[PDB]
């Protein structure tokens, strides 16, 4: 059988030199008292468990992490909008990063699902054939395409997915790919150490984990040639960690995020509500 | 090469003992070469909160004075 | 060759889906695991950590460090020093403690909750404090007399600087909602002086106490939900 | 053999007290040397032993009744500390655990409390608003001197000179995270009512088995005046706070020409 | 692998001139009469192979029913923005046929299957090309944030469950485990969420009574996924539900009159459900 | 990978479907069960409970409490007191009973039906009643004489006041329809006096009787259908 | 880890269990770890109406006068 | 027949797929294999082969044969005579060697790197060179002193015409990026004279050295990626 | 007629021994008559660098002077 939470044993009145209800918070230890130490209790049997809050369950759902914008353009301009290159990150989304940021370190495999949706944004509606999209991963160090029709879309090594609109949302599994044994959610350091002969103005984005995060980019394009009647396609990227362990827990952020790091906005330094009094329930 | 295991219980199930009926079993086969492609793992419900709630070198008993 | 029939639910994307999928990066050599201190296996392990209660959320204390300091004084008064609605993921004062933050991701919760109080006055100061909990009925106590008619502990201030009270699981239900709800209201916690704080010459007349809250070992949660505690402007796709 | 009395003996220095709370071993783990099974570099390691694993004192700070806290980075503080400091500049890689002992003496008539929290990866916000993550090396790494917290936020949106600094807000712990949950991190509290000292054993924590100390601060330390300092006198007496740190099981790898970082 | 039970078989009988006369059985006792044909008439022996399977509760409650209909609109007109967003509480107030069947019991325990049927039409005179739509359904448990609009951050659904459905594929489906905080769902609640006291208003609780005051399992949110098209398109979403793995307790009669509202309220215009006949002796 | 063929019936939504599906809330542990009394396992357990028959729903006595009260008296009569069509689904009065209500969720039914009558007179009242069932396909019972060519019980009023008759399962078919049609003739149930009710001076002269109907243990139903008694405004 | 059991009978069966040999067997496999995902249970034809039709303290006999 | 559910990812094409598929040419006779010499089973077998380093990158020696010829003189000098940034894939001097090119098909790499040198001067000339590797995060090896502080060997010229210096895998990370990631700095490889080259009368006083780079046996690579060294018109 | 093999490890998996847990197991069946239709082969980590790095007729030792 799986473990359940502990049962509470039956108790009665106590008159002893034992002090389970008294402690010393200063030690760094939490209080250890349970109802059986403080009040008379009955025997209960606990069949309730905590699987619902295990880390795999906590992090068990896919979340939207970014939105990409692709356009099929019949105009002389906006050819460039046929493809969209995004830095891979989860920091565009606050709900997911907040959950991940409960831990200093994490190790997990990741799976991605994409959802495509499209409309006809122009007043001049007309026939458009069903379109196909290519999702290409460009690893760090790999070349970027300059255009939707750029030769690098050949993908001889870069992995990619060809999705035809209307089929089941495309999907793929990614193994843990850190160069460390665990992913770092936080990094109190610099990518490079400025040395004595260097300028004293020594910030310039070197500070923070952001400066050491290069997981490549995701390049998505429509794979066709322009059609007279244009399309705006929105691609929502979903992520779900899988097989996840974490270490060195930390409290969540109470205020709105400012960019990639832990920077704060002056408009959100006061996260808690006021009350009328200390004595109001 | 199937794995066979117990399902989490629901409305019409037993005493949450999983020792009453074989109708609570389910099966699965891994179909991909990398384990990263598998389903989420079986839940490990082992816990040890003491490493975060009472990380003290010199152990106190809860009924002992915390400080003697 | 094998005849098949597609069921309802076919070709849909469920965010709760646990089906197997192809690896985009086959045969990848995964960096080996190492020992890392502080492994967390369950979120509940963090829920059991005692953290401070931002009780003093009155105008001028709210959102500053004094918010966590419960005032105490040697003046004689029968008035309560504090009051809390026991609704750990709803009460403005509790929803942002670590226990509340974990619970903010859950819809339903259960089990006893422990409240620990740390007196930070001088060694020279003494007195007695009454902590009390009552089930969600009748009236919130506004008098020590009624506070006694419930679950309570009297704390001798002394060398053991702290004490705790546990609000036992008393509920008509198995699980209470996290959402504010009269049906599932959790009860009341109050504190009164049993004995006024006694202050000798050269000792300050005002003191602070730090209150803490944590999950007890029998504590559990049922169901995940999104938290109404973080937000952002609408996201617009790069173009 | 009471819990209130301790003797800490590392290297060639001993710290004693007649008043302490039992020491915390973060996560229940002691610092150890890297096992062959988890080693990255192949360079036979430098193991300074007593040369590094001894206590050093950081400059004492005064606790005023208006203080909002102090912070230090652990490996940064020890950067100029004798042989430990030299090995840091001589090797690319290095690893150490720490023993941290914090003291603050007071009269029986004083009240107030200092929380001592250790934050693995203590990352503080940029005080510029403007461009994100803009922090200078020099201000990020103050040495044993440390830096402080304020109860006001005033990002220098119009000037980098006050922007290269951290937005060290006390009530959001410099990161946007509420101070009341600081207790999640390993911590011990010095309550002037009783306990005049705190001891925490700090394991090395990283995603790596070993890293470069010149680039990364594995741990930070925050001392927060959770309960105000007070005394009946209107003089609002200040009391000293002394932070004493020794590295543990120190090892270094990657001997190189000695480096010197950008200076003030 | 065994023979299922059949309904009661009949033994052969003959008339009995005795003091044992089961026909004359009291009901004043609360018991029902138990006589069967073998007790009152001469009978033929009959082997009984008939099986009460459709009458078992699992079968009675084993079919999906439409529960509600949601209206979702996709349009380029700015005044229609709010119509791309549809919020609905889960209740079976909206569906007479299913509510009535559930009512036969005071309490029930079951897992529930949900299926969604989407249908598209043009609500206006517009009829040009639009692109195939995608719909998102997310469930928002009580206490979770609600979206303010169809296009918002809460749609991230990091912890809330959700389904993305492409129009034209098989209707999406999901199983929901029992979610009560009780050991059974209550079909009825003879009580108040809170008890007013200490001299507060005597009318207190007047609008906070009955099952609705304690019934909150969350809300279902459905939204258009696509950016707007020049030609307005409307989707009717039919939500179907089927309980399964079901146990029930404490029988009750079914409602005999037209329901009105969530609870047991009668409608004054329809409280006369029984048909009249011309005579007690009509046949 | 594995070659397959999609057969007809694929990707359809059937309301009677019994296929498996992903859990939206996977690994939710179910709130533990407790014993609750009154567990119902089969709808037939409720069909077998005696329910009042709304027999006197005539001329304003319809949809009132008096609707279930069958009048009786001390006069001379060779006429029926009451008459019911047997069909539990089509008879207007039997349909609106617990048996009829469960039954109306079904199209086919079979088995014997129990009719129980309780006399609520004075203790000093006496008399004897003739209750009978006449199988279908012949001149209806009409008077008290033709009514005896069939199954009958003579109810001698006494302390064991309540009594019952079972209309035995007689049919040509295995099952009968719940729907009214001309073929599925249920037969008739009527009751008339053997003798008038007799009471002593200065006691009530009129009395009421309460009839009940219930399923016998051999009873069953088959195919489910929507019930015609439920209605709603268009949505 | 499949379950095998009999089917509800149809038009060409003799209505006896196992009297139709293997004709009436079917195979079912649970494909999910959560029992909520399972298809409906085996019909449970067990029942006991006395809870509602003869809920009495003094056992009644059919032939005894009910009011003994 | 058999009830089934299509999952996300259905009816999509992944270039990384590894699925079975019907044969377009059923029952085809595959010409039998023979023992073809020189079998390669793994790309690392090529990574371990010593190839030349195009060290003489000075304008005018670029894209010519002289590109691989490192000049030496008997002139007394304390100057560095060699400066590599190590990153096998991103260093302009290494990215075009076979080791560098193999790595330009990978995102990450690990292991120690070997540098082998060959003296091609007169038989008559002798002397000693300092070959040195200095870990990153430090002032470049400005002079011989700094080179001596780091990892080094002395190559005493004689009959054994070549020598090998190894730059061990000292890294904070397990793997480094192949990409020019300032975070995973290579460190520095340099060379100083240990002593002036001793040249007897009537010999050349200017000679060349060749250098080679190869993987050590603890070397490996991770994810495959497109190489930036090749292109074409649309 | 399925064959089985060890799956490559992932984030929550065991040490590099890959011997711990029967749950690391990818199962496969070939569905076509031509083996050209089969999925890719098992990783072959066999290596022989000497063919290209040390194809010396003489026996050369690393400690011995290369020359003599
Ligand atoms: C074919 C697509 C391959 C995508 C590779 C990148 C996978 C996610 C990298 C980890 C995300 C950052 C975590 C962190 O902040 O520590
Ligand atoms: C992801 C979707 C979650 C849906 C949760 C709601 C499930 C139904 C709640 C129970 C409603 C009352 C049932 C009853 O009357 O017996």
């Amino acid at each position: 059988q799986p473990p359940s939470t502990q049962s509470t044993e039956a108790t009665s009145g106590v008159n002893s030199q034992e002090v389970p209800a008294l402690t010393a918070v200063e030690t760094g230890a939490s209080g250890q008292a349970i109802p059986s130490d403080v009040v008379e209790t009955r025997h209960v049997v606990n069949y309730k468990t905590r699987s619902e809050s295990c880390l795999e369950s906590f992090f068990g759902r896919a979340a939207c992490v970014t939105i990409l914008s692709l356009t099929n353009s019949s105009k002389s301009g906006e050819e460039k909008k046929h493809f969209n290159i995004w830095n891979i990150t989860y920091t565009d989304t606050v709900q997911l990063r907040r959950k991940l940021e409960f831990f200093t370190y994490s190790r997990f495999d990741l799976e991605m699902t994409f959802v495509f949706t499209e409309n006809y944004p122009s007043t001049a509606s007309g026939e458009v054939r069903n379109q196909v999209y290519q999702i290409m991963y460009i690893p760090p160090g790999a070349p970027r395409p300059s255009s939707w029709d750029d030769y690098t879309w050949q993908s001889s090594s870069n992995p990619s997915i060809f999705y035809m609109y209307g089929n089941a949302p495309p999907r793929m599994s990614i193994p843990y790919v850190g160069i460390a044994n665990a992913y770092s959610h936080f990094y109190d350091g610099f990518a490079r150490v400025p040395l004595e002969g260097e300028n004293t103005d020594a910030g310039d984005t070197f500070y923070g984990l952001v400066s050491i995060n290069d997981f490549g980019v995701l390049a998505v394009r429509a794979v066709n040639r322009s059609n007279p009647h244009t399309i705006h396609t929105s691609v929502r990227v979903y992520m779900k960690p899988k097989h996840i362990r974490c270490w060195c827990p930390r409290p969540p952020r109470a205020v709105l995020y400012r960019g990639e790091g832990v920077d704060m906005i002056s408009s959100a330094i006061l996260p808690l509500a006021k009350v009328d009094s200390i004595t109001t329930f | 090469g199937a794995q066979v295991s117990t399902q989490k219980t629901g409305a019409h199930e037993n005493q949450n003992v999983a020792a009453n009926g074989s109708t609570i079993n389910y099966t699965t086969i891994n179909y991909y070469k990398d384990s990263a492609s598998n389903s989420a793992t079986r839940q490990d419900l082992s816990q040890d909160p003491s490493k975060f709630t009472e990380p003290v070198k010199d152990l106190m008993l809860k009924t002992a004075p915390a400080l003697n | 060759g094998l005849p098949t029939m597609n069921t309802p639910g076919s070709n849909q994307f469920l965010t709760s889906d646990d089906f197997q999928s192809p690896c985009a990066l086959p045969n990848f050599d995964v960096t080996p695991p190492i020992h890392i201190p502080g492994e967390v296996k369950n979120m509940m392990e963090l829920a059991e950590i005692d953290t401070l209660i931002p009780m003093n959320a009155v105008d001028g204390k709210v959102n500053t460090m004094e918010m966590y300091q419960i005032p105490l004084n040697d003046n004689l008064s029968k008035a309560p020093i504090f009051c809390l609605s026991l609704s750990p993921a709803s009460d403005k004062r509790l929803s942002h403690t670590m226990l509340g933050e974990i619970l903010n991701y859950y819809t339903h919760w259960t089990g006893s909750i422990r409240f620990t109080f740390l007196f930070c006055g001088s060694m020279m100061a003494t007195g007695k404090l009454l902590l009390s909990y009552s089930p969600p009925g009748a009236k919130p106590p506004t008098n020590r007399k009624d506070a006694m008619l419930g679950t309570h502990i009297i704390w001798d201030l002394g060398l053991q600087s702290s004490c705790s009270m546990v609000a036992p699981w008393i509920s008509n239900t198995v699980y209470r909602r996290c959402a504010r709800d009269d049906f599932t209201e959790g009860g009341f916690i109050t504190c009164f002086y049993q004995t006024r704080i006694v202050v000798p010459a050269s000792t300050p007349t005002s003191m602070f106490m730090l209150g803490f809250v944590s999950a007890c070992p029998d504590f559990s949660v049922r169901l995940l939900r999104d938290t109404p505690h973080i937000s952002q402007s609408k996201l617009i796709g790069r173009t | 053999y009471s819990d209130r009395v301790r003797q800490i003996t590392l290297g060639n220095s001993t710290i004693t007290t007649q008043e302490a709370a039992n020491a915390i071993v973060a996560y229940g783990e002691w610092p150890t040397y890297i096992n062959d099974s988890e080693a990255n570099p192949v360079d036979a390691p430098t193991e300074p032993d007593v040369s590094s694993n001894r206590f050093y004192t950081l400059e004492s700070v005064s606790w005023k009744t208006t203080s909002r806290g102090w912070w230090w980075k652990l490996p940064d503080c020890l950067k100029d500390m004798g042989m430990f400091g030299q090995n840091m500049y001589y090797h690319y890689l290095g690893r150490s655990g720490y023993t941290i002992h914090v003291q603050c003496n007071a009269s029986k008539f004083h009240q107030g409390a200092l929380g001592v929290f250790l934050i693995p990866e203590f990352v503080m916000a940029c005080n510029t608003e403007s461009k994100t993550s803009y922090v200078s090396y020099i201000n990020a790494n103050p040495g044993e001197r440390g830096g402080e917290f304020t109860n006001t936020y005033n990002p220098s949106n119009t000037d980098a000179s006050e922007g290269r600094k951290f937005a060290a807000l006390d009530y959001l712990l410099g990161s946007g995270v509420l101070a009341g949950n600081a207790f999640v991190y390993p911590h011990q509290i010095i309550n002037l009512r009783t306990n005049n000292s705190a001891t925490i054993v700090v394991p090395y924590v990283n995603s790596l088995v070993i890293d470069c100390m010149a680039k990364h601060n594995n741990w930070g330390i925050v001392i927060l005046p959770l309960a105000p300092l007070a005394f009946a006198a209107t003089s609002s007496p200040q009391v000293p706070i002394t932070v004493t740190i020794a590295p543990m099981c120190t090892e270094f790898n990657g001997l190189r020409n000695i480096t010197v970082p950008v200076h003030q």
